[PDB]
């Protein structure tokens, strides 16, 4: 929808196809000038930049920092980690010693 | 962010022009009648209306 | 890979070498305007307006 | 070398107001302004290319500008770009200008004519830069972090950017007709003119020399200079020549590139301990962002733009 | 004087949601043309949305 | 505020200042700054340069 996030969309950064809906509308030129007037709803991406609101970096629970490239959540304390082990005989000590 | 491309107008005078459709995103085209353009040295397109 | 009416010459070596613009400006510009869609336009431009 | 600008000329466009509140055709018309650089550097676009003399030779002192289908030149100095305050010019090549400006609600460009008369054109533009980071500082400090950003560079190498150029139309002109007595003369000097006079039989065609029609007055004959040797520009304020158009390709200077900025670090706030509570004193010098969250199962969010000295309990 | 852009209309059940995009302070006012009107007037500065 | 000044015979600046709260608003319903190239024509008033 025009004026909000995603007014123009592309399937990939290098993709040729493009879907744009910004309500571009033409108007009759004023007499005695050559200017091609037009009107258009402002960009939705610039709007989203100004009123996105909060984030997940300052909102995530359990006190774990969000990073990007790749998207991941680090040092995020929850749950238990079962551990399975298999030790050789060289680690132990004989009871006589 | 998008960018609007607006080519120069084609003032065909002492005649007429017809709009042609194209496969461009959010394309818009119209033809106007009765223009009498002016330039710095004067007004071309002899035909009055 | 560029074309001139019925020439079909490589874009790297135009047939107007050298001084394509100086010898005939209008012909050079009208030759450029017919190759805007070709992938090798910029190589032809690099040779069309280059002569010492 | 290559010298792309050998087949390109300045042009005359239409300006909203030329520095005084009146509209007239000026050779320093402003096209779109690009401000997609993080640090806040604009790219104004003239209609009269600067940095190249009349004779198509590179030069650091002269600039080209159109004047009545005749190209003249003006000194590079006196080129003033301005806003509510006054700007600083960083780079220069062809049509484009680089500048850094104080916040304002408009910008104008002007430079002296051949006869030392200022030619200006101002456009409405809401400029309000914001430095990258979490503090709205004004100038860089001598101690701080390094934060990546983007900016325009001064190199004019290959950029993979486009300008569409098209052949100029036939410029109207009527100062050439000199009606003496029941006849007219057509002025020449390098301009092959077109004419169309509906008196008697066919009086259409082109020419490169003086003529006489000897039949009518100047009411019907008109002159259209048909210069066809130099690409001009694809601007909405100048008409086209043919229906399919011609088009062309020209690179722009000053591509965008990664650099790093320096940002200040605010003072450490004063903490006062309590019973499961912290009273926090904040002393900012300029608008800083303050935010906190509780790292439990259900956090308790907050973020704010602190401006003056405050006192918060967390 | 300039003319501002047309606001975006979104229809509803006896309601209209208007999205307003001003470039500079503009005046927005509406009234209900019944028997007892519903007066309103405001100075819009930034991008907002209104239900009328 | 506003000030007026001009150089003396000895190339010395003579100036004077007066307090004045200047803040104009253009005629219409929009608080624009610079006239556009496409808009309406609203009547106004101004001082003319004639000395009749
Ligand atoms: C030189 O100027 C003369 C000005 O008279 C141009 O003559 C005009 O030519 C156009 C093109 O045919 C005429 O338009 C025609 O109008 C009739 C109706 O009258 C219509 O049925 C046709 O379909 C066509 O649209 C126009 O009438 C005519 N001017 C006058 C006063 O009759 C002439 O074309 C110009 N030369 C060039 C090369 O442009
Ligand atoms: C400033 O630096 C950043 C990070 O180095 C630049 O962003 C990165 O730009 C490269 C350009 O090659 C991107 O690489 C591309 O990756 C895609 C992945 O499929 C690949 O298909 C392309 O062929 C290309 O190699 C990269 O994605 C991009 N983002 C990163 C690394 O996170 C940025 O362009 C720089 N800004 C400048 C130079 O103005």
């Amino acid at each position: 929808q025009p004026g909000r996030f995603g007014d123009i969309q592309s399937r990939t950064v290098e993709s040729n196809d493009l879907y744009a809906n910004t309500a571009l509308k033409l108007a009759r030129p004023s007499p005695g000038m050559v200017h091609v007037p037009y009107t258009q709803t402002p960009s939705g991406f610039k709007y989203w930049l100004k009123e996105k609101g909060t984030a997940l970096n300052t909102k995530a629970p359990f006190g774990c920092q969000i990073k990007t490239n790749p998207v991941r959540a680090m040092n995020c304390a929850v749950g238990n980690i079962p551990v399975s082990m298999n030790l050789p005989d060289s680690a132990f000590t004989r009871i006589v010693e | 962010e998008y960018k609007t491309v607006v080519p120069s107008p084609y003032v065909k005078c002492c005649g007429a022009s017809e709009c042609s459709t194209k496969e461009k995103p959010d394309y818009q085209c119209k033809v106007y009648t009765g223009v009498y353009p002016f330039m710095w040295g004067g007004a071309y397109c002899f035909c009055d209306s | 890979m560029c074309v001139l009416a019925n020439a079909t010459f490589p874009c790297f070596q135009p047939p107007c070498v050298p001084c394509c613009y100086e010898n005939n400006a209008e012909a050079t510009l009208r030759m450029l305007e017919d190759n805007v869609d070709r992938p090798g336009y910029y190589d032809l431009l690099q040779a069309a307006l280059t002569c010492r | 070398h290559f010298n792309v600008y050998k087949a390109t000329r300045p042009y005359i466009a239409y300006c909203a107001d030329c520095g005084a509140g009146h509209s007239c055709h000026s050779p320093v018309a402003i096209e779109a302004v690009r401000s997609e650089a993080t640090d806040g550097m604009l790219k104004i676009q003239f209609s009269a290319q600067i940095g190249i003399d009349k004779s198509d030779n590179h030069d650091y002192t002269k600039i080209r500008y159109a004047d009545g289908h005749a190209i003249e030149n003006a000194v590079r100095s006196s080129l003033k770009v301005a806003t509510s305050g006054d700007c600083f010019v960083h780079g220069t090549m062809g049509h484009f200008i680089l500048a850094k400006c104080p916040p304002g609600e408009f910008l104008q460009v002007s430079i002296q004519d051949t006869r030392n008369a200022v030619r200006a054109c101002r456009i409405q533009y809401h400029h309000d830069p914001q430095p990258v980071g979490r503090e709205k500082f004004t100038i860089r400090p001598h101690y701080g972090k390094e934060i990546p950003c983007t900016t325009y560079q001064q190199t004019t190498a290959k950029t993979v950017e486009e300008i569409d150029m098209h052949m100029p139309p036939d410029t109207p002109d009527r100062t050439l007709l000199s009606q003496q007595s029941g006849n007219v003369k057509i002025t020449v000097g390098g301009k092959k003119v077109k004419y169309n006079c509906t008196c008697g039989t066919g009086n259409v065609g082109t020419t490169n020399s003086d003529m006489t029609i000897n039949t009518c007055l100047i009411e019907q004959c008109h002159v259209s200079v048909t210069d066809h040797k130099k690409w001009q520009f694809n601007s909405p304020f100048v008409p086209r020549a043919d229906e399919p158009a011609r088009k062309g390709k020209v690179h722009i200077p000053f591509p965008l590139d990664n650099i790093t900025c320096r940002v200040p670090m605010a003072r450490e706030p004063t903490v006062i301990h309590g019973k499961r509570e912290v009273t926090l004193h904040l002393h900012p010098d300029h608008p800083t962002l303050f935010s906190y969250r509780t790292l439990g199962e259900d956090p308790q969010y907050h973020e704010e733009w602190v401006t003056a000295a405050v006192e918060r309990t967390i």
